[PDB]
DNA sequence: CGGGCTCCTCTAGACTCGAC
DNA sequence: GTCGAGTCTAGAGGAGCT
């Protein structure tokens, strides 16, 4: 595949081609991610957190440990659901026993493969009154599917499938239509209160949450996303060789450059602009520090393969009129913008995306 | 009980015919019977037997008056007396001059002699002339109002105008409306003014009725829409002097003709703010008073003429009831709005992604002038406007070095900030991008700016070029005189690249499997694109129309067929068409639907029935929407409402089309209603029968209409559908076009559009056969044209005259089709008026707790009490029976067939959905009504089930 | 004692009252953190990231796995150092083999005690041996400055020099907890040894461009515990008020409602809540409560939760728009317009 | 001669007002 | 003095319902 070569070369992935196969990437046995894959996954996690936790008065963070202590010897966690349930009674003090509410987490879960695979998964455990369980499951199915389709170049590749458990429990399964086939990226389950009662034996008055004026033992719903396979889906979705990652998912937003001279004033201007953009939450690629001078075609190809939204070129002319050369990944059309207005335009472009 | 027509048609049962038409019916003319038998056997219809429907025995209420017509006249008089009295008192009233200074206080203020403003709680009058002014900036709350009584002048001011507050609640309640309380309220377009009275929203109906001068103008001297266009363009031709547009200016100039009525040029209510209205208070109040006075003048000049041309009391007694429409809603309305808007945004964003990707990838054709060989993006503006102006490791830096480098770089950056002065005050918009691309990108000054060509849509004229659409291997092309077409290459008589088009077509014909060589809408050589022929796209309305977009719903069959293809291939074009078809309706109707005025009844205002029902949620909100229906908005006196008479039925693919399903009755109440079965078809059949021989089914058309049933599928609509092969809902359009003057070419086009299998020849042959048929329906046509060509066309049932703009004296044979359709449509309006009068009489007499809800033409919904649903259903069957009998009686038939005597089914549901057995599953409502909102399917009952449930007694 | 009781009650430290212990908090063997503790640690990690990785053009993030496979039968990682060295050779491509450069990570490290995991923030600095000690002193100064920046009493964040068993120089940072100084960070100048060990033979790959010539680079390790740093700052902050720094406090403003009508005033509260969140200000939706406690009780509760400001919406807010604004630090009540609130909060957070 | 309505978006022309 | 952007309007064509 050309995409895997690009991802290795542009430091989205790590290791050799032998170590990076489809199965190793889908299992968690790959050696890791490059400095750009780390930032793309950070962007995915930030967007998931913003969508799910930030704009909800009822969703709270939770801290589930990596190891399952005790029964003879402990193990490594396989899902974040089990650790979230242990916080249910304690987090009823935050919402004052009001229902519904949620607990959300992003962490690494270890799955047997005998090799060991690590997956970064984002999970929400939603405690809802039993009468509203199906409507909340449908709501979260729609919300999650539209979140996945929001950053997609082709939203029709993301799909959904109504499934069912062994115990006859209604659920759902999201997918991404990878070139070889469909792979499970998210799974919503309408578990019920079986796990809450099994984990909290004894009196059930400790587990009572207020469905309006009626106390009730909540039905548990679980959403479990896949951030590693999610960013692999988005890398395949984005892919003249250019990775058209979403402006909110592209690891690096802008790339600065220079002219031939005068180096002393141009580099001071570039350092000032570089600090200006970093103070405003815009990741910059310091291309003005490169010791090799290459044709703009080669530099543009390099920046396109890395998903650089804009290329800023500071020349000696900038010292006179303050104008910089701005290039666009999507259109490849060069425009002139005053260096004073650059930060506002970039923030506008990233936010309005 | 069994009785038969002389032509062997099962007529009304003995126990009903004796109670309605009375005994003593004369024997029919045997010569007429023989003539009708000869006519029936001429077309091979005589001798066909029909099963005897089970006869109905029912003890009807006493029909006082002497006969049916006297009964209806007495009912209408007793209903319309207390409001005709108030209108008469208004006509004979002398009013003191309009006060010079209007009060600024909050509430109602009464101006006594010498304009002495006095605070009064409510106008203590039984007749008012009303007008409400609303500031659109803040919302839908009333701003101020002026009322005219027989004695005094009144003015109203709101808290949101006299009082300043940082925030006012957006959810309207009856506590911020106009308190007006056998009252009559007169106004021009009074439906708008009715919606702002606080007692019009309670479930318990107060006895208030509203008279509309707009409706009376449309009744007296209305004007057709084409005639509206002609009248506006001008502003035989004598009609242009007896008819006017519906503005209060034109209506006042027509009926009164005084000094021209002047409107405010600033428009401080439509395009203003609350401070602009607090500033110009006296001016706005005086304009309001001027309009109230113009309405009073027009009412004085209109009430006599209306009763002159619409003298039957039933017309007014029904127009009064058709203006108290009432839709109850609940919290599901807001959920519907939010879900529909979100789904619309999702699908629109998906389509925008798909198109903006195609736009961005096309700008790369600018490099090297490659667009000149693009058979789609060759004629666009590919112009660029210029920008306008007026070593080893040093080691770790020390702390002072860090600070100095930081501050010196910061100062180097900030010293260039002063060079903004060389930039023009008008910021240039994407000067580095081609011309066709700048237009698609919103300017950075817009408050809704989005990155990329965010303004792209499927209706734009560049989208069929960015998608590289082709029709049968020919690139799509647009001409400013013929709409969309396509460039058939190989003609030898920025330039159009014809060699590129030839290469594209060669690739298509060598890959798809194909082979002066094309036949289509025709080579319109006036376009003259060099090197190729411009063939137009076929439009569904004919070869004279122009296609406004190749993404119209008539191209999806052609898209899936394989003639219309997208350049990218796969499911791009089909998905574009599918999304457009899904979001077509909501795109047009979201501003209407989302801006409906909903007033939320507080728990105090709700009756005990609602609050004590076990289904009454203590957390939910129950409100109501008063439709702003113009009780006579067409030349045919039909009701008009932009939203609720246009509301779409729930389709599986249409977004937001569950609109009527959101009108959910409050707990303890049910929505009882029914639809008239083949209303205008039966009206035309009975008119033809009364004109031909005076017996039901004497004509071939009447016999065909009468014999059959909808359930069996042997009714005329279903029979025609099976004959042609189209669905029944399209057989409606086919037969109604046949009645309303459509030529055979229309039938050919309709068959080719609907039945895709039928070619041109098959559709033409079937149309010729069904229109050739001294015909089956000739007598109906003859009677309708006789009524239309008479000196003063009138409705045969109630006698309401045609509009003065459409009399043959003022029109020399033009607009004849509109006049001939007026007969049947106004007969349907008379049917509706009779139904409303009869239902109101039955409800009043037998103490049924329910009120009129809405009437969408053939349909009639009643918000009946839950316990009175079966009595209301029986009442609805009885009123249908009496309305049909009255229609027959006014035509001199004195008998009614049993088949058309009762409603096929009286729906008892908790929604306004078309059929009871509908879950209303749309893209915006994928789960359904029952899964999401919990609306159980209702029940549709026949006459026999209603009789069994009610024991045949309306009294309980 | 009282601080840990407050933290457990206010959802800084999740778990049972007996389940929390000093040595359990200082070892990683504790049930975990409450949502407030999770957000405090997230704030601390974001501050570390911004002050190490973001502004420095030489520093890149690294992706080290939790387990270490292969014969030494896998093993959980004990430090973030070795995963960084495994990326050394392939991460010379980012800087075109130019020295110096660094690889920084925040992740979990599992220390046997029981398995006690600590989330650590590390930075490996590949520098030519000529300037190793100079960069060590540079990073020592910058790390001490960063730790002292948020401290209410920066005298407690001390530093000391140390000698490794192999004679390698290094420094250690300590926070003066009320019971003694606990090590919160450590800097070491371990040179090349490991890079060579891990990469035996063909030192041409390990060679880095020290200007013109090629050399193998000495590595510097800066490793600091974010969990013990959170403990240090919780003790630094702590009338029972936790005066956390504005940049570290998990929840900034506590939004509230005070009068009737409920539905008119909760729309104002929801609008303000949505406005504040869109601008990155953490709000506590106290207006959702049905049972209203005393205003002084709300003030005490929010002081214990380290919430900077309390905003109260009343009847008057509908008329003229004035809200009640309370400051945690100065316990001062004031009235300000609702439209001015967001800008005020943003400027207040930026100023600190 | 299908009819009667309603409203929407897109495009092109005409006019006005401020800036070079 | 002249030229380009904001605004305003009118016409064309598509799409709901009965
Ligand atoms: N394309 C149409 C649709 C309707 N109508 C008129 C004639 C009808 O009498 C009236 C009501 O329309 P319906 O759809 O109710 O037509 P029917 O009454 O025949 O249908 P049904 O028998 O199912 O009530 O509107 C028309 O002229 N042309
Ligand atoms: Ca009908």
């Amino acid at each position: 595949e050309a995409l895997l070569e690009i991802c290795q070369r542009r430091h989205f992935l790590s290791g050799s081609k032998q170590q990076l196969s489809r199965d190793s990437l889908l299992s968690g046995c790959h050696p890791g991610f490059g400095p750009l894959g780390v930032e793309l996954r950070k962007n995915l996690a930030a967007e998931w957190w913003t969508s799910v936790v930030v704009f909800r008065e009822q969703v709270f963070p939770v801290d589930a440990l990596h190891h399952k202590p005790g029964p003879t010897s402990g193990k490594l966690r396989e899902n974040l659901l089990h650790g979230a349930l242990e916080h249910y009674v304690n987090c009823l003090d935050l919402v004052n026993k009001r229902l519904p509410y949620g607990l959300a987490q992003i962490g690494v879960c270890f799955h047997p493969v005998k090799s060991i695979g690590e997956k970064t998964e984002a999970s929400l455990v939603w405690f809802t009154p039993p009468r509203t369980s199906n409507q909340w499951l449908d709501f979260w199915l729609r919300h999650r599917l539209q979140w996945w389709r929001k950053f997609a170049m082709s939203p029709s590749n993301f799909s959904s499938s109504d499934c069912q458990d062994e115990e006859g429990r209604k659920g759902n399964k999201l997918y991404y239509n990878f070139p070889w086939g469909k792979e499970l990226i998210e799974t919503l389950w309408n578990l019920g209160d079986h796990e809450l009662l099994h984990m909290y034996p004894g009196n059930v008055s400790k587990l009572h949450g207020r469905d309006g004026r009626k106390n009730v033992v909540p039905c548990v719903l679980s959403v479990n996303g896949d951030l590693d396979r999610g960013m692999l889906a988005y890398l395949y979705d984005s892919f003249r060789k250019v990775l058209k990652l979403h402006p909110c998912l592209a690891p690096i937003k802008v790339a600065l450059d220079v002219g031939r001279g005068p180096t002393l004033e141009l580099r001071q201007v570039c350092q000032g602009l570089f600090n200006e953009l970093l103070e405003n939450g815009i990741s910059v690629w310091p291309g003005y520090l490169e010791t090799m001078q290459s044709s703009l075609e080669q530099l543009y190809s390099k920046y396109d393969e890395m998903s650089i939204l804009f290329t800023v070129l500071v020349t000696e002319t900038t010292l006179e009129n303050g104008l910089i050369h701005l290039r666009s990944r999507d259109t490849t059309m060069k425009e002139m913008m005053h260096i004073s207005k650059l930060k506002d335009f970039l923030i506008k472009y990233i936010s309005s995306a | 009980q069994l009785r038969l027509n002389p032509l062997l048609i099962q007529m009304l049962s003995r126990g009903l015919h004796e109670q309605i038409f009375g005994c003593g019916g004369e024997m029919p003319d045997e010569a007429a019977v023989q003539r009708s038998v000869e006519h029936l056997q001429k077309h091979g219809l005589w001798g066909q037997p029909a099963t005897p429907l089970p006869d109905v025995e029912l003890r009807l209420p006493r029909l006082f008056g002497g006969n049916l017509d006297q009964h209806f006249r007495l009912l209408a008089q007793k209903q319309s007396l207390p409001y005709l009295e108030a209108a008469a008192s208004l006509l004979e009233a002398q009013l003191p001059p309009e006060p010079k200074s209007w009060a600024w206080a909050e509430g109602w203020t009464r101006y006594g002699p010498e304009g002495e403003a006095e605070p009064v709680a409510i106008p203590e009058e039984r007749a008012l002339v009303f007008d409400v002014e609303v500031c659109l900036a803040e919302g839908t709350c009333p701003t101020l109002a002026v009322a005219i009584s027989p004695s005094a002048w009144y003015s109203w001011c709101s808290r949101r105008l006299v009082e300043e507050r940082y925030s006012w609640t957006s959810q309207l309640s009856p506590a911020d409306l106009i308190p007006l309380g056998e009252q009559l309220v007169v106004g021009h377009n009074v439906s708008f003014d009715r919606a702002h009275i606080r007692e019009q929203y309670l479930i318990q109906d107060s006895r208030m009725r509203f008279l509309d001068t707009m409706s009376m103008h449309m009744a007296i001297s209305g004007l057709s829409s084409f005639q509206r266009s002609l009248w506006m363009g001008a502003k035989s031709w004598d009609w242009m002097d007896i008819s006017s547009a519906n503005n209060l200016a034109d209506v006042h100039n027509l009926y009164v003709g005084g000094p021209p009525l002047e409107k405010e040029p600033r428009e401080l209510f439509v395009k203003g703010s609350m401070r602009d209205i607090r500033e110009n208070f006296q001016d706005l109040m005086q304009y309001c008073a001027r309009d109230v006075w113009a309405t009073f003048e027009v009412f004085q000049q209109q009430l006599p003429l209306f009763l002159e041309r619409c003298p039957h009391p039933v017309t007014l007694a029904g127009m009064l009831e058709m203006g108290v429409s009432y839709l109850p809603v609940n919290q599901n309305w807001e959920r519907y709005l939010t879900e529909a808007q979100n789904t619309y945004e999702e699908l629109q964003r998906e389509m925008k992604k798909s198109l903006m990707d195609l736009a961005n990838d096309a700008c790369q054709l600018l490099s090297g002038e490659r667009y000149k060989e693009d058979p789609w993006l060759w004629d666009l503006e590919w112009d660029l406007q210029e920008f306008k102006q007026k070593q080893e490791d040093p080691g770790p830096p020390s702390e002072e070095e860090e600070l100095q480098r930081s501050v010196t770089a910061h100062n180097r950056l900030q010293q260039l900030r002063s060079t903004t002065d060389l930039l023009p005050k008008r910021p240039q918009h994407l000067p580095g991008h081609p011309g066709w691309y700048r237009k698609l990108c919103p300017r950075l000054d817009d408050p809704a700016w989005a990155p990329g060509p965010s303004l792209l849509s499927l209706q734009m004229r560049v989208t069929p070029k960015l998608m590289a659409l082709t029709w049968d291997g020919f690139p799509l092309h647009y001409s400013d005189s013929h709409g969309w077409g396509y460039l058939v290459p190989g003609r030898r008589d920025v330039t159009c690249p014809y060699r590129a088009i030839e290469s594209l077509y060669r690739k298509h014909c060598l890959e798809q499997g194909k082979q002066t060589y094309h036949h289509g809408n025709g080579p319109y050589n006036d376009v003259n694109i060099p090197g190729c022929w411009f063939f137009k796209l076929p439009h569904k309305d004919g070869n004279n129309y122009n296609v406004g977009s190749p993404f119209a719903k008539d191209f999806l069959p052609k898209m899936e067929d394989g003639t219309l293809q997208a350049g990218p291939g796969g499911a791009s074009g089909p998905r574009a068409l599918e999304i457009n078809k899904m979001i077509s309706f909501w795109r047009n109707a979201h501003k209407r639907i989302s801006s409906q005025m909903v007033v939320w009844l507080p728990r105090s205002a709700l009756p005990r029935v609602v609050t004590r029902h076990p289904s009454f949620d203590e957390e939910g909100h129950y409100g109501a929407i008063l439709p702003q229906v113009v009780t006579a908005g067409t030349i045919t006196r039909r009701a008009v409402e932009p939203t609720w008479l246009t509301a779409s039925n729930a389709r599986p693919d249409r977004v937001g089309s569950e609109l009527k399903a959101m009108v959910q009755a409050p707990p303890g109440y049910v929505l009882v209603g029914a639809d008239v079965d083949s209303q205008e078809l039966w009206i035309a059949a009975v008119l033809g029968d009364a004109h031909f021989a005076g017996m039901h089914g004497c004509t071939a058309f009447g016999w065909m209409t009468l014999q059959g049933r909808k359930s069996r599928g042997t009714d005329l609509h279903s029979k025609t559908a099976a004959t042609v092969g189209i669905s029944r809902e399209h057989a409606k359009i086919f037969n109604y076009g046949r009645i309303y003057g459509a030529g055979q070419s229309f039938a050919e086009r309709l068959l080719m559009q609907f039945n895709h299998r039928l070619t041109r020849q098959e559709a033409a042959e079937k149309a010729q056969q069904m229109y050739a048929v001294g015909g089956t329906e000739s007598e109906m046509f003859n009677k309708l044209e006789s009524i239309a060509m008479s000196d003063t066309p009138r409705t045969p049932v109630l006698g309401c005259c045609i509009s003065r703009a459409l009399e043959p004296s003022v029109v020399q044979g033009e607009f004849i089709t509109s006049r001939v359709n007026w007969v049947v449509q106004s007969s349907a309006v008379d049917y509706l008026h009779l139904m409303l009068v009869a239902m109101k009489w039955l409800f009043e007499e037998f103490a049924i707790d329910g009120r009129f809800c809405i009437s969408i033409h053939d349909e009639v919904r009643y918000l009946v009490r839950e316990e009175d649903r079966y009595r209301a259903a029986l009442a609805l069957q009885i009123t249908n029976l009496l309305t049909r009998c009255m229609f027959a009686y006014k035509l001199g038939l004195n008998d009614l067939p049993q088949s058309v005597a009762f409603f096929s089914a009286v729906d008892i549901d908790q929604c306004l959905r078309k059929e009871v057995t509908m879950d209303c599953k749309t893209p915006s409502n994928p789960t359904g009504m029952e899964r999401r909102y919990g609306i159980p399917q209702g029940e549709a009952l026949d006459i026999y089930q209603i009789i069994e449930l009610t024991k045949g007694s309306l009294e309980k």
